[PDB]
């Protein structure tokens, strides 16, 4: 039978994304169901050992995937990956697009310390979005785990801190829908970009689409055009209009944070955990789902 | 608009 590293037995095929495509896999050693991540040898610029590099760096943090194996076989590069449970996309579908406060807090939460931890080990995401959050599988359920390292990068030195340098006249990197506005400016990422997507990401999960998603254009750099003037063209007021005003608060707050400036992580946190006591929730692990 | 872009 097929498998990759001698050991894991390659399934169906369950994601596809510009850094390779994502597969199910049993590890035959103790039936382990695992995710297969495969990068073609080919590939222009190959990235897939370079993201396994940045897993090792990350085991241990909470909500990291643990890596089980890296190496090359036939015509792929391969990162084999502990199995996680479902996306947060994955689980806004499955609940009608529609998520409540509480949940949405409960996430918020969570995610903000995910991003904070990837920072604290020098690295910025650049590609903050629901589809690379998945819950953990069976008791660890209630854990918010980040994934999809392809596009994250070092932001400072580890031993000096020295930032990495301003520039401007970048292309557009992450994704449209949740890029920030500054990376639409072609300005180079930093801290703030991965919370301000996050903070799309929160007030998508509030209102079931953005007001830049679904736009009819023709080129795919004139899409980025029209998701790009939308995005600027709309206030952070209007986006999150009938809302509490700490969706809006957070994303002045990332809009107003200098290139190269620690955000202030706890702020950010408290602001929402403000919010969750007035509603009167308590932190039980109920998720709508 | 969800693509994955690099730079």
């Amino acid at each position: 039978e097929l498998r990759v590293g001698n050991r894991y037995r390659l399934g169906r095929k369950i994601g596809s994304g510009s850094f390779g495509d994502i597969y199910l896999g049993t590890d035959i050693a103790a039936g382990e169901e695992v995710a297969i991540k495969l990068e073609c040898v080919k590939t222009k610029h190959p990235q897939l050992h370079i993201e396994s590099k940045i897993y090792k760096m990350m085991q241990g943090g909470v909500g990291i995937p643990t890596i089980r194996w890296c190496g090359a076989e036939g015509d792929y590069n391969v990162m084999v990956m502990e199995l996680l449970g479902p996306s947060l996309e994955d689980l806004f579908n499955f609940c009608s697009r529609k998520f409540s406060l509480k949940t949405v807090l409960l996430l918020a939460d969570q995610m903000i310390s995910r991003i904070e931890y990837i920072h604290s080990k020098n690295f910025i995401h650049r590609d903050v979005k629901p589809d690379n959050f998945l819950m953990g599988l069976g008791k660890k359920g209630n854990l918010v785990y980040i994934i999809d390292f392809g596009l994250a990068k070092k932001y400072r030195d580890a031993r000096t801190h020295q930032h990495i340098p301003y520039r401007e006249n970048k292309n557009l990197t992450g994704t449209a829908r949740y890029a920030s506005i500054n990376t639409h400016l072609g300005i180079e990422q930093s801290r703030r970009d991965d919370l301000e997507s996050l903070g799309y990401v929160l007030m998508y999960f509030n209102l079931g689409s953005l007001p830049w998603q679904g736009l009819k254009a023709a080129t795919k750099r004139q899409k980025y055009e029209r998701i790009s003037e939308k995005k600027m063209s709309t206030p952070i007021e209007v986006l999150c209009k009938g809302y509490p005003s700490e969706f809006a608060t957070y994303l002045n707050f990332c809009r107003s944070l200098r290139f190269d400036d620690k955000p202030d992580y706890s702020y950010l946190r408290q602001l929402f955990r403000n919010l969750f006591h007035r509603q009167g929730f308590s932190y039980d692990y109920v998720f709508d789902w | 608009s969800v693509a994955s872009l690099t730079s």
